[PDB]
């Protein structure tokens, strides 16, 4: 089956230079393309550039400037470089590919690497009990985002969007039962994993 | 009426330059989508002259003998090999115009590629290019192998018959 | 470039609506269009390719049409799971360029919102932090106020209101209001009031705790 993943640091300080990996699977970079395409907070879709099998590369003409696309055809991999940045390059980064027997249509992507531009650093949640039938969990106080709240581990409740308070962000997220569980949150950034049972 | 091929994957002369470009062309052979050898079986050679403004533009003039003056201009696109057809408004019958410099080594042979929409109809060829007028059968062959990969036949190229009545500037 | 115009910028569909974007291209394009679906946190996956061509996995109810500049995509039957946002591309030549996209709504039966309350944590509370949580869960449609009062004086400031992307379960939208306030002030006072109201409502619904 062909596989995209994008890889690499997801909080890029301004001042400092982005570096994204691809990792394919299931296909050639010898006989594909490798696209990236981007994707702002609530925005549209932006092709930024891309190396054709051949090992040539194209840009977006904004971003010949700052972008460089390169790849390791031995280890499956293409490489993103983009200087300069700038908050707004914060986006979800999509990995892709083109084949010229479907007219270079773009055919698969991956999963999108979120990438925020801040000056702030990385925070974990404080996971906090919601309870008075619906209970809740209080997730705050971490960056960047994202979170992926889970309840009983998979015995599905909603997550709110967070939102952001003095470089911050929050999250909420309830479950709804009868008899009446456990709140599962993790942080990729920094590495957090927490459950909390709310009692009561 | 076969399918007009898109300008991904038609080829694209790397680094192409204006500069070595420039100058005059004959047009050795031609195929595409309309073209009929069982019907049509050949035509009179023709020249075409690429002369390179300062936009980087090209103010393209063909010569055709029955003297016959074809005058264009070719602004260039969003890839270097590529062109749309200046005031492409004042040509009633053309709705679309791509031009693209699929391979030239600029000294001896280019094939170039020309798509367009006329009348609502979607037409594509691609002419062979020669800086003398006459050309290398690997080169003729080689066309012929281009055009079948864009998804023309036999029976869509056709040879010119070469002149010496006004093409010669 | 070549521009891509795509519309409606957003659409609202009752299940078994046709639904057709439209997209128009500033230069024509020979066909090489493509139609992408994106659901919100996934990445966008093609449905149509080279105008009218289904992908494999794309159900019948999904269609495209069109040529030179002119183009268009067409749910014949909206279903739940076709919310999302749907985007043309063009692909005849660089750069690629993709509309700005429509997102699909999807409109139902009205629905009134349940509304829970909940104090601080005893936990948070430790650590000198005061959050008062209410959600107000399932409502449909969208436009909806939520209030805060202490001590019946209607709380602006610190308050922070988010809301749910459409359930493709039953189309509802739920949506999680705060009000962040320090362990000190939130022990000045007693009574915090959550209060709702909805177009379902005919009188306001209010969830309260003392402490």
């Amino acid at each position: 089956e062909v596989k995209l993943q994008e890889s690499g640091p997801s909080l890029v300080q301004p001042s400092q230079t982005l570096s994204l990996t691809c990792t394919v699977s299931g296909f050639s970079l010898t006989s594909n393309s490798v696209h990236w395409v981007r994707q702002p907070p609530g925005q549209g879709l932006e092709w930024m550039g891309g190396i054709w099998g051949d090992g040539r590369t194209d840009y977006n003409s904004a971003l010949k400037s700052r972008l460089s696309i390169s790849r390791d055809t031995s280890k499956s991999q293409v490489f993103l470089k983009m200087n300069s940045l700038q908050t707004d390059d914060t986006a979800i980064y999509f990995c892709t590919r083109c084949r010229r027997d479907s007219s270079y249509v773009v055919d698969a992507w991956g999963q999108g690497a979120s990438v925020t531009v801040s000056s702030a650093k990385t925070t974990p949640k404080l996971v906090y009990p919601l309870a008075p039938v619906t209970l809740g969990c209080l997730v705050k106080g971490y960056f960047p985002e994202p979170v992926t709240v889970t309840w009983n581990s998979g015995a599905l409740v909603h997550t709110f969007p967070a939102v952001l308070q003095s470089g911050l962000y929050t999250l909420t997220s309830s479950v709804t039962s009868s008899t009446w569980v456990t709140c599962n949150v993790a942080h990729p950034a920094s590495s957090t994993k927490v459950d909390k049972k709310l009692e009561r | 009426l076969i399918p007009a091929p898109s300008l991904l994957t038609v080829p694209l002369q790397p680094d192409f330059r204006s500069d070595q470009f420039r100058g005059r062309w004959y047009v050795v052979g031609l195929a595409g989508n309309a073209v009929q050898k069982k019907t049509e079986g050949s035509f009179t050679m023709y020249s075409t002259i690429y002369e390179l403004q300062e936009n980087n533009s090209y103010n393209v003039t063909s010569i055709l003998v029955r003297c016959r003056y074809w005058i264009r201009t070719f602004v260039p696109s969003s890839r270097a090999g590529q062109f749309t057809l200046g005031n492409m408004h004042r040509y009633p019958q053309v709705q679309s115009y791509n031009v693209q410099v699929a391979t030239t080594d600029y000294n001896q042979f280019a094939m170039v590629f020309f798509r367009k929409t006329s009348e609502n109809k979607q037409y594509f060829k691609i002419t062979l290019y020669g800086r003398t007028k006459e050309l290398s059968p690997e080169l003729k062959e080689r066309f012929t192998r281009f055009a079948k990969s864009l998804g023309l036949k036999d029976d869509n190229i056709i040879f010119s018959v070469p002149t010496d009545q006004c093409i010669d500037n | 470039d070549i521009l891509m115009t795509q519309s409606p910028l957003s659409l609202s569909a009752s299940l078994g609506d046709k639904v057709t974007i439209t997209c128009q291209a500033s230069q024509i394009i020979y066909n090489y269009i493509a139609w992408y679906q994106q659901k919100p946190g996934k990445a966008p996956r093609l449905l149509i390719r080279y105008t009218s061509t289904l992908e494999s996995g794309t159900p019948s109810r999904f269609s495209g049409s069109g040529s030179g500049r002119d183009y268009s995509f067409s749910i014949s039957n909206v279903e739940s799971e076709d919310i999302a946002s749907y985007y043309c591309l063009q692909y005849d030549n660089l750069p690629y360029m993709f509309g700005a996209g429509t997102k699909l709504e999807l409109k139902r039966a009205d629905a009134a919102p349940t509304v829970s309350i909940f104090p601080p944590s005893s936990e948070q509370l430790a650590t000198g932090g005061a959050s008062v949580v209410c959600f107000v869960n399932n409502f449909y449609p969208r436009d909806i106020s939520v209030k805060w009062k202490i001590d019946g004086t209607e709380r602006r400031d610190g308050v922070l209101d988010s809301v749910t992307d459409q359930d493709s379960k039953d189309s509802t939208y739920s949506m999680s209001s705060t009000l962040s306030l320090t362990k000190v002030d939130y022990e000045r006072h007693n009574l915090y009031t959550c209060e709702v109201v909805h177009k379902t409502s005919s009188s306001p619904v209010v969830k309260s705790f003392n402490r």
